[PDB]
């Protein structure tokens, strides 16, 4: 491990930080509400008639589980497009407020369904926010909404004074005064309608044909989910390196039994640096907290590699007893495990020192430890540590009459190395960024 | 604002004014030496349980360890200030047993050993005038909280701090053995082997140092020892009645904490992405098109690192000129004497007492002030018999009728002898000269 | 020895090798090399990769002279403590205790090194210590004598006056004492006899 | 003479007027004026700008 921090094959003497590269997550788990209605996709998709697009209908949608296989066999989706979402992470996903808007509008016109579009339906019809979240869905319906001699039954706003707002709706039949002499409520010149409708036959080109558009709007807002995926729950997983998926959040650490109060219509409870840690378990009501697998805090003493291949472990603020729960040692290899515990254990201000005796006697600082431990390589060969000596206990016979007077000298010389300049360096920004 | 009070100074040709008494002044000098040490785990800090996160994260590899490699030589930097500082001898002097010193009470700067750790009264002040807010052992953050503390928070999040090389007792025993040498053996300790002295003979060494005679301290012996045990009672209920002071070592303590604290906070910006947690990303989006998210809070992340390393460098950098500082004046100051003005302390230098402190030092300098000065009509030689006679040492000084001869900084008249003066010309070129008589013995 | 001088060396080789190395970094974009972003895309949609490959380098090269200027502060404040150090050793002998050496300076000796500067110091170191007893004053003739320089010492039977640093006693006569006031407020003061030449 | 305080003014001013000039960079941008940017683009797609 310190050999891989350091990204080389031989390594000197001394000690070293490492990262974590022991414990690797290999179960996960689910924890999915229990819901078992189908959701109607039927009464939606298969209604044996829609709504003009000047009156779009909006239906709540909860307390369902969005399948959507069903679909596969009875109706083919010409548009099918997702904003905020990414379509493949659909049924791993709970929601929490669905709204289905549905209406019919012309062939040509599927494309103004889009955040940021203009044209006829995207400004007197319907508009969508630009921080529009939820999936778009269109397909033809030549076969149903249209007829022979003419449907005309479908209607769409032609003139309005302004454009309107994100999912407004406007039912209004005043009428609109194109020119400068007022209309007195009567049509004539500069005088129009405002609604006008589609000419649907059966026979008429493919940008002119009747399409049926459903709009899907969703949230991930921090309360109880209604509407949920089509997957299966799986049974809790404590005291391990697990992933785990709470109605639709990911995450990866360790489960353990935990205590909280929590107000009912919130769900989600984070940490100062935006971590989740509170979260309400929709099968059991029980609120668990997690903590994170990784542990820091591991320090490796060793002499060169051209010495020895011997290494001690010290574990920083650590119980020389609760060691081997702190590292799950269970879950790792032996040969990581002897380090865990043995005999050579020893407990410091700076935490547990593990793989080097503790002897009583006192020399100079080699490798320093810390909190005044230090360690070396002595003599076969061991690591030992010991608390490091501050120097020669000495003292002075001072007596209110008594002087002492040295009688000879000695001449002495010695060195003081000081640096004085370094490197002068230059560099070429437009050789270094761009090289020819 | 206000300069200062207004003064004015009676300044003529033939005046002078010389101290009639003295005071024995300590002050005290508060120096920082080292700060905290910490270490950052980057691939936590940054990607945390993330696989995903640690594999985009695997480009950008040498920024880690560049980061590291400068965190350890501040670390190693910070043990080294200590080192130089306070392990100055290698002989640990042993406290004398009998306390016969003169009149002289070291009782308040000596070790106490009816305390567990072996320090003074002085120290004891003030480690508890500084707060040094934390000791948080691993196990106390898993279970029964929600990490309120910030610790927890730092330690999950990938930030450590490590414990100092030297523990207090070890410094405590330096300042210790330091005090015993300076006591028992006045500067011969810091040159080579010590030699034992009688307190009132180095104290007199230290008169004759700063340009007073010997006999001053023989005749005045017991006023100088209740002044200074006075003044050293005055530091003491000064101390231990205000927490003004160790202001350098408590805003030192709080530039790291809020370093750390605002390095935590900044985990919670979106930096440009659609949030700030790794995990709706993850959750809300497949594979592609989240690689923008996760490289936005990458960069935005290694960003914040690096803004406080460059800090932690630069603040570094300081505390280590405060340390070289500090270790040149225990050298100069408790090691010998001085006669640099105002290195150490005001007035003339006369001793130093090193007391150790929370990443710092404390220097009690002892210093000499005249006071009770007096007008005296002043000549620059004296013409006795044709010739121009100059003082030895001192200046000639007139009570109105008699002239005599006396040293600069106390007040000592004696008569006009031939051993007091030289003769150097005639009393033709001097400017100012005056007529009287040299007596001879 | 000489590990400062080495490890200034090492510390910007090191700094060099690693500027070099940096450049192997996605830093987010598609490729690390400039060649391949040019020749699989057109002239638009490969500004992002170039923009990303452009931040990157730029911030390797701002943190490489940011950590430059902060090592030249700390060689600087080094140049100016060696400059002091000649100027106050070598052309001259310095009071200050343990600035130039331990014991007290007599002569130091410049010498020149790969990007520094070694000073030989000179100095004195007494040794060989005796024990000896001695006394603040003398009463000869009702009146203190106090050295002008050095101590009194005695021997068991005779007192003398020595110099501090170094033994050599002397009889106690006149031209090394002075005489200010009456044995009565010196505590620890001795009766002897004072010789008059 | 006076050149320690001379060039301690010129360095001052000079990064203040880099630190000025500065602002004419498009950093990868479109442009360099956060009006053009708001002008001609709706509240999407210019964020990243
Ligand atoms: C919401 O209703 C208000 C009130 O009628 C509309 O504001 C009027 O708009 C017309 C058309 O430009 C103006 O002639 C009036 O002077 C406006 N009146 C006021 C009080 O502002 C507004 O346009 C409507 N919203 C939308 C999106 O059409
Ligand atoms: C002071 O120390 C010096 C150095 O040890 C002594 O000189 C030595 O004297 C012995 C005996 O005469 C010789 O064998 C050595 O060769 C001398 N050493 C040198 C370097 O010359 C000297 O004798 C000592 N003086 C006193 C008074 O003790
Ligand atoms: C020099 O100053 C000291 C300190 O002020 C004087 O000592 C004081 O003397 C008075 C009267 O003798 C006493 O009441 C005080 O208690 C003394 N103070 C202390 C601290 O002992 C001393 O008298 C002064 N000497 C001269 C010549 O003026
Ligand atoms: C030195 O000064 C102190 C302060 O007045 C004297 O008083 C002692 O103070 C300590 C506090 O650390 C107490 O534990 C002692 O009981 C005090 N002693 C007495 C007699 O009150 C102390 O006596 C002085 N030292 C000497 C040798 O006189
Ligand atoms: C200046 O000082 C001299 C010496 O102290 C004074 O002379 C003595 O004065 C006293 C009276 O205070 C007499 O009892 C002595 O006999 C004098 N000594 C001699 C040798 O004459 C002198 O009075 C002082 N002058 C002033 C103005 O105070
Ligand atoms: C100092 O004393 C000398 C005597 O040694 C004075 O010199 C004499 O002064 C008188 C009066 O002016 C003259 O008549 C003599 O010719 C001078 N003799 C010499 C050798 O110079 C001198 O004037 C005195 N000075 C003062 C200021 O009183
Ligand atoms: C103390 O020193 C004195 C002076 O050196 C010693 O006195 C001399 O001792 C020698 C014997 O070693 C005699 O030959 C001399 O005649 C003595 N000189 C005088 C003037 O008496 C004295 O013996 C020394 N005492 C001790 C205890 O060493
Ligand atoms: C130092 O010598 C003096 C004599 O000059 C001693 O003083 C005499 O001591 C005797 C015996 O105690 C007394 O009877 C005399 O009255 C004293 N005379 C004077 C003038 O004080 C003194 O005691 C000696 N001190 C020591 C320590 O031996
Ligand atoms: C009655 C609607 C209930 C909506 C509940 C929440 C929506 C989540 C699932 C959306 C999927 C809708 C069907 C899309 C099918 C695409 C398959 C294809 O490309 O052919
Ligand atoms: C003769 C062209 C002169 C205009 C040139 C200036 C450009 C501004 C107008 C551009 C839009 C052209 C008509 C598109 C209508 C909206 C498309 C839709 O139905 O959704
Ligand atoms: C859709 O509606 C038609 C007409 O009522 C019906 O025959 C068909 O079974 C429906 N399909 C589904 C999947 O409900
Ligand atoms: C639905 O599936 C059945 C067989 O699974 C098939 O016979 C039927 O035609 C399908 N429905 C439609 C509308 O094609
Ligand atoms: C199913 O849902 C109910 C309703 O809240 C809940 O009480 C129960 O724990 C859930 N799980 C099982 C296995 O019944
Ligand atoms: C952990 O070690 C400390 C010593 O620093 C000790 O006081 C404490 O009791 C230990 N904890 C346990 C659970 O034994
Ligand atoms: C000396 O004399 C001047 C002028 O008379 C006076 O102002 C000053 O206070 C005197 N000094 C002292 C110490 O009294
Ligand atoms: C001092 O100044 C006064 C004022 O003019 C003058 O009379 C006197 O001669 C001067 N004395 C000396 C020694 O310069
Ligand atoms: C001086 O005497 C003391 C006590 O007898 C002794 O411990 C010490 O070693 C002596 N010093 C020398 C230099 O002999
Ligand atoms: C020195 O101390 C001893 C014992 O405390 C005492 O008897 C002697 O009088 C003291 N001498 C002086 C000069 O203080």
């Amino acid at each position: 491990e310190t050999k891989c921090t350091l990204k080389s094959f031989t390594v000197e003497k001394g000690i070293y930080q490492t990262s974590n590269f022991r414990v690797q997550p290999t179960e996960s788990i689910v924890r999915f509400p229990n819901i078992t209605n189908l959701c109607p996709f039927g009464e939606v998709f298969n209604a044996t008639t829609f709504a003009s697009v000047y009156a779009w209908n909006r239906k709540r949608i909860s307390n369902c589980v969005a399948d959507y296989s069903v679909l596969y066999n009875s109706t083919s989706f010409s548009t099918f497009k997702c904003y905020g979402v990414s379509p493949t992470k659909l049924n791993d996903l709970c929601f929490t407020n669905v709204y289905a808007d549905s209406f019919v509008v012309r062939g040509d016109e599927v494309r103004q369904i889009a955040p940021g579009q203009t044209g006829k339906i995207a400004d007197y019809n319907y508009k969508l926010p630009d921080d529009f979240t939820g999936c778009v869905i269109a397909w033809n319906s030549n076969n149903l909404d249209s007829k022979v001699g003419g449907n005309y039954n479908y209607l769409y706003r032609l003139f309005r004074k302004s454009n309107l707002k994100p999912f407004e709706r406007d039912i209004s039949t005043e009428i609109y005064q194109a020119g400068s002499t007022p209309c007195n409520g009567v049509e004539g010149f500069n005088c129009y309608f405002p609604l006008q409708s589609y000419g649907f036959h059966p026979t008429n080109g493919v940008g002119y044909q009747p399409y049926r558009v459903v709009v899907l709007s969703f949230e991930l807002l921090n309360a109880p989910a209604t509407v949920c995926g089509p997957k299966k729950s799986t049974n809790l997983i404590k005291n391990k390196c697990v992933n785990f998926n709470f109605n639709g959040l990911t995450g990866t650490g360790v489960l353990t039994e935990s205590n909280k109060k929590f107000l009912p219509f919130q769900q989600f409870g984070r940490d100062i640096a935006d971590t989740t840690d509170a979260v309400r378990d929709p099968q059991t009501l029980e609120i668990l907290d997690i903590t994170p697998c990784s542990f820091g805090g591991v320090s490796v003493i060793t002499p060169g590699t051209n010495a020895s291949n011997q290494v001690a472990v010290l574990y920083q603020d650590v119980n020389c007893t609760e060691v081997p729960v702190a590292i799950h040692a269970n879950q790792l290899t032996p040969t990581w495990r002897v380090y865990s515990t043995g005999s050579n254990v020893f407990q410091t201000r700076a935490g547990c020192l593990i793989g080097a005796e503790h002897v009583n006697n006192s020399y100079e600082c080699d490798i320093p430890i810390g909190a005044g431990i230090c360690a070396s390589y002595q003599t076969s060969q061991s690591i030992i540590a010991y608390t490091m000596s501050l120097g020669a206990e000495n003292s002075v016979a001072y007596s209110n009459n008594s002087i002492a007077i040295p009688t000879n000298f000695t001449i002495s010389v010695t060195t003081e190395i000081l640096p004085v300049s370094m490197t002068k360096t230059s560099v070429d920004c437009t050789m270094y960024i761009c090289g020819d | 604002m206000s300069l200062g009070a207004e003064n004015s100074v009676a300044y003529s040709n033939n005046s002078i004014a010389i101290p009639t008494n003295f005071t024995i002044s300590v002050t005290t000098e508060i120096l920082p030496v080292s700060m905290t040490k910490t270490s950052v785990d980057c691939t936590m800090y940054i990607c945390g349980d993330s696989t995903e996160c640690s594999n985009l994260l695997l480009q950008y590899g040498s920024f880690c360890t560049q980061l590291n490699r400068a965190l350890t030589g501040i670390a190693v930097e910070q043990d080294k200030n200590t080192q130089e500082v306070f392990a100055q001898v290698k002989q640990i002097y042993k406290t004398p047993q009998i306390k016969d010193f003169g009149g002289f009470n070291f009782s308040q700067i000596l070790p106490d050993p009816s305390k567990p750790s072996k320090r003074s009264f002085i120290e004891d002040l003030l480690f508890n005038k500084v707060t040094l807010a934390d000791i948080k052992q691993y196990g106390d953050c898993l279970g029964d909280i929600a990490a309120r503390d910030l610790i927890c928070a730092q330690k999950f999040n990938g930030l450590t701090v490590l414990p100092p090389l030297l523990t207090d007792e070890m410094i405590a025993q330096y300042t210790s053995a330091l005090l015993a040498g300076t006591i028992t053996s006045g500067w011969t300790f810091g040159a080579g082997a010590a030699l034992q002295i009688p307190f009132a003979m180095q104290m007199a060494y230290r008169f004759n140092g700063i340009g007073v005679t010997q006999n001053v301290l023989y005749e005045n012996q017991k006023l100088i020892a209740n002044q200074f045990n006075s003044a050293i009672g005055k530091i003491q209920d000064s101390l231990s009645s205000t927490a003004s002071a160790l202001g350098k070592l408590q805003d030192v303590v709080n530039q790291n904490a809020q370093a750390l604290n605002t390095l935590v906070k900044q985990l919670s910006s979106n930096f440009g992405a659609i949030s700030s947690v790794l995990n709706d990303i993850l959750s809300r989006l497949d594979k592609v098109e989240a690689e923008v998210q996760i490289d936005r809070l990458i960069t935005g992340r290694l960003q914040s690192l690096q803004t406080y390393v460059t800090q932690q460098l630069i603040r570094a950098a300081e505390i280590r000129a405060s340390a070289n500082l500090a270790a040149t004046k225990m050298s100069e100051c408790v090691l010998g004497q001085s006669k640099r003005v105002d290195f150490c302390g005001k007035g003339y230098h006369l001793m130093s007492f090193p007391q150790s402190a929370p990443h710092g030092v404390v220097f009690l300098h002892v210093t000499y002030v005249p006071a009770q000065e007096k007008n005296f009509t002043t000549a620059p030689a004296i013409c006795h018999d044709g010739k121009a006679h100059f003082p030895r040492e001192g200046v000639f000084v007139s009570n109105g009728t008699h002239w005599f001869v006396t040293q600069r900084n106390f007040y000592e008249p004696q008569i006009i002898t031939t051993d007091n003066t030289f003769v150097s010309g005639n009393c033709d070129v001097v400017i100012g000269i005056v007529n009287n008589t040299v007596y001879d013995p």
